[PDB]
RNA sequence: AGACCUGAAAUCAGGCGAGGUUACCCGCUGAACUUAAGCAUAUUAUUAAGCGGAGGAGAAGAAAAUAACUAUGAUUCCCUUAGUAACGGCGAGUGAACCGGGAUCAGCUCAAAGUGGAAAUCAACUGCUCUGUUGACUUGUAGCCUCGAG
RNA sequence: UUUUUUGUUCCACGUACGGUACGCUUUUAUAGAGUCGCGUUCAUCGGGAUUUGAGCGCAAAAUGUGUGGUAGGUUUCACAU
């Protein structure tokens, strides 16, 4: 779509809508972010504060998967397993058990709020609001590696 | 720079129109590739494609949960079922001298895996008489096998789910398990702070 | 079971004891003894080795702390330098007697 | 004018999928089929026949 | 075995039994010319274990190269350009002096095929390669299977292109893992990452 | 006088090398315009030009490897990691790898020992469909062995 | 051309002088040097108290050596040969 653009439309104005006065010249202003120390000082504040200078310690050959951990939140959960919610409402007897690595996270985090049925929660880490939560639905907690 | 948008991180101040690939041949390598799978298995016709490979836990902890496909068996998993390790590779099982077995768990899984292919595996005499070993002569009773299977489909890898479903027992409500993750982190940490304060 | 973080950390698993492998201890041999004290006869010890035997010949830990500045320097490494006055530690030993 | 201008579009398959549901739909009705052919002698649509 | 006995007391240089002998050989070579023939190996030890042979056509030559530093080649060491490359002096070169030596023995031994090299003694203004070389021409070679993979036209001049043991080297081949991720060949995975990858779809 | 050792000669007998081609491939050698709104480090670029060498492909290749996991398992290529870790008048700019998903899949052999009841080996020239005569070779040619063990 | 197949096609009929596997047990004949490595100089790298290379000087070891992305020592562990 050529067609549609500017330039189709603005063809036949001599300025060609950059302006009689300034111009389009190549490279006013330098190129790429060049400038921004002085120049276009007043624009990297605000719009990009903290760009300039250096913070944290560095890491040599840092390695994701080494820090990785997906998290599911306690809200969720039963989104992960609907047949067991109708079995485990009923019978208080047995608990529809929730292996949260089968569907692919590792942290468990109390963010939500949970039905009262009793369950089994098993995950590598749980935060500390979440084992709380999880408690007062009756439900229990188990680790693994 | 005008403006509120990115500051722009472009990598074009070489000389890139050299090296610029284009994927044109995508579909006419697709066909090419498809040509010399079935040219090879105009000769094999009877004999299945590939050879066959091991179960095998990926390495680091992200994809630890997952089972995929691995290079070749061992010489320990084939000593067990009675392979030698010479001898694999005409029937069509990929040895792995380097792969040891540290569990007994990923050992009887692939030692399955073996024993239910050396089920399948039909052996042709070489003629004109049966000759037991060098699993063994088939005669000429012979049930009908289908032609190149490609192994990997044959006989393939389901990630298998389900828990059932478990009483809530004592001790089970009782331990909190924040605080004993909690000590596990922060004894590793001090060990050798705790080894000056006990001495 | 088991638990992610700790000591005692990782997945439950019946472990193999695997077998003994490469990676068999590459010991010196009576054999392979008798080949190197023939050729340290023949060929003898290097000027660099001449001056740390003489110097632990002295005794005295200050001279011999010097030994291991020496063998440093000459062979680039605190662990090379330390095998080295140790072998002829054992040479002077002998030789004693 | 270079080789690499980008030549194909990459359409969703869903919007695929309803297209063809739409252009299907539009078979049928001799509304939209004497609108876009000779529709005198033919005794149906969607014109069925046997195997 | 004897060859057991020549690499333990090779291994001892400093030695005055080898620095006498060294000192003697070092003198016979600077005298002779540049490259040229010996008529059997002087370490057989040590040729041997790069797989020389003595059969006919195997062969065994001499090279002797300058030790030291080249300067950059400019006339009166007048660069023209930005103050870090005004550097004549203390310049290296990528290569080292082993596969330099392979290297003058392509118009010397055009047909003949280089297999290896190694050190047969040095000198402050020099330093000695004796090169394994091989006739891919001769029945003895080319009938044989265990050297019929030299005889193939994939290996003429692989002193030229960095393939020999002192070639492979200097590419750092020989060492491989997280060091040598960079460098199929140097320029190879350079090409790789700096192409502009444009698929079909986008 | 005769054994070797070393070095020559020959239009000696029979062989091999040289030069050409540029799209891709291997090795050396090596800039500046340009960007930084100046410029010198940096950038352009480990690029162009220069000098060598190939092949239908080339190079790479069966770990002196990744990892720190329930561990993986030659090499190459694709997708992804990732415009990330890191480099940088920490300015301008630069910038990989492991894991993961695919194409494709193939492993191996010399030196380090052992024929020593016996060079069993190899080439050249001649002779019938594999003998003979010279030489190479014990300063080591066959067989055996290559860490997955032997 | 199927024997010499850029991986194996059909029936018919063959064989052990040799040579190679496999099981149990015993085991030390044992694995590449002016090379590895280190100190410095120069180039190169994302590789930073050195990624890789090169020159010069030093120059190893055998329950050893190399690597484990911060220089250093003591004590373990893992991985490669």
């Amino acid at each position: 779509t050529t067609r549609l653009r500017k330039t189709r439309k603005r063809r036949g104005h001599v300025s060609a809508g950059y302006g009689r006065v300034g111009k389009h010249r190549k490279h006013p202003g330098g190129r790429g972010k060049a400038g921004g120390m002085h120049h276009m000082r007043i624009n990297y504040d605000k719009y990009h504060p903290g760009y300039f200078g250096k913070v944290g310690m560095r890491h040599y050959h840092l390695l994701k998967n080494q820090y990785t951990c997906p998290t599911v939140n306690v809200d969720k959960l039963w989104s992960l397993v609907p047949a067991t919610l109708e079995k485990a409402e009923q019978s208080k007897d047995k608990a529809a058990v929730i292996d949260v690595t089968k569907s692919g996270y590792f942290k468990v985090l109390g963010k939500g709020d949970l039905p009262k049925i009793p369950v089994i929660v098993k995950a590598r880490f749980f935060s500390k609001i979440a084992e709380k939560k999880i408690k007062a639905a009756g439900g229990a907690c188990v680790l693994t590696g | 720079v005008s403006k509120n948008n990115v500051l722009p991180n472009v990598h074009l101040h070489k000389w890139w129109q050299r090296y610029v690939k284009t994927w044109f041949n995508q579909p006419g390598r697709k066909q090419s590739r498809r040509l010399r799978r079935q040219e090879k298995a105009a000769k094999l016709g009877v004999v299945p494609s590939g050879l066959l490979r091991p179960i095998v836990h990926p390495p680091t902890q992200r994809y630890n949960l997952k089972v995929r496909a691995g290079r070749g068996f061992t010489l320990e998993e084939l000593k067990s079922v009675g392979l030698s390790p010479r001898v694999a590779l005409s029937i069509g099982v990929a040895v792995d001298h380097r792969r040891r077995n540290r569990s007994a768990e990923s050992l009887n899984a692939n030692v399955t895996r073996l024993k239910a292919y050396l089920a399948k595996l039909v052996l042709f005499q070489r003629g004109s008489k049966a000759k037991k070993g060098l699993p063994a002569d088939t005669p000429k009773s012979q049930i009908q096998n289908v032609k190149h299977v490609k192994i990997s489909t044959a006989m393939p890898i389901k990630a298998s789910k389900r828990c059932k479903p478990r009483a809530i027992t004592a001790e089970e409500q009782k331990f909190m398990a924040y605080a004993t993750l909690r000590k596990a982190l922060r004894d590793c940490k001090n060990v050798g702070k705790h080894e000056k304060k006990l001495a | 079971s088991g638990i992610a973080v700790g000591l005692k950390r990782g997945y439950v698993v019946t472990k193999k004891a695997t077998p003994a492998r490469s990676r068999r201890p590459r010991k010196l041999s009576p054999r392979m003894s008798s080949i190197r004290e023939i050729i340290r006869q023949v060929a003898g010890f290097a000027p660099y080795e001449r001056r740390i035997i003489e110097l632990l010949k002295i005794g005295t830990a200050a001279t011999t702390k010097r030994a291991l500045k020496f063998a440093k320097k000459r062979l680039g490494t605190h662990r090379r330098g330390k095998g080295k006055r140790e072998e002829l530690q054992n040479v002077v030993s002998a030789q004693r007697r | 004018n270079k080789t690499w201008r980008r030549w194909h579009r990459k359409v969703n398959v869903t919007q695929k999928r309803h297209a063809v549901a739409s252009a299907v739909a539009a078979t049928g009705l001799p509304a939209l089929v004497m609108a876009r052919h000779r529709i005198d002698e033919v005794p149906e649509l969607p014109l069925v026949v046997s195997e | 075995g004897a060859y057991k006995y020549l690499e333990e007391l090779w291994k001892k240089k400093q030695s005055d039994v080898l620095r006498f002998l060294l000192r003697v050989r070092t003198w016979e070579y600077r005298q002779l010319p540049a490259v040229h023939r010996c008529t059997q190996s002087t370490r057989p030890d040590k040729a041997r274990r790069l797989g020389y042979k003595k059969k006919q056509g195997f062969v065994i030559y001499r090279v002797r190269v300058r030790r030291g530093d080249r300067k950059k080649q400019v006339h009166k060491g007048i660069v023209y350009g930005k103050p870090k490359n005004q550097g004549v002096r203390k310049q290296k070169s990528t290569r080292n002096l082993r596969a330099v030596a392979e290297e003058k023995v392509r118009k010397i031994c055009g047909g003949l095929r280089v297999l290896n090299s190694y050190w047969v003694g040095q000198d402050a203004v020099y330093k000695y390669y004796e090169v394994i070389l091989v006739d891919p021409a001769h029945n003895a070679i080319r009938n044989d299977p265990r050297i019929n993979w030299l005889c193939k036209p994939v290996m003429k001049h692989r002193e030229c292109r960095g393939l020999t043991s002192a070639g492979k080297k200097y590419r750092g081949l020989r060492t491989k893992g997280s060091g040598a991720a960079r460098l199929p060949s140097r320029r190879a995975c350079w090409k790789k990452r700096q192409a502009v990858r444009l698929r079909r779809y986008r």
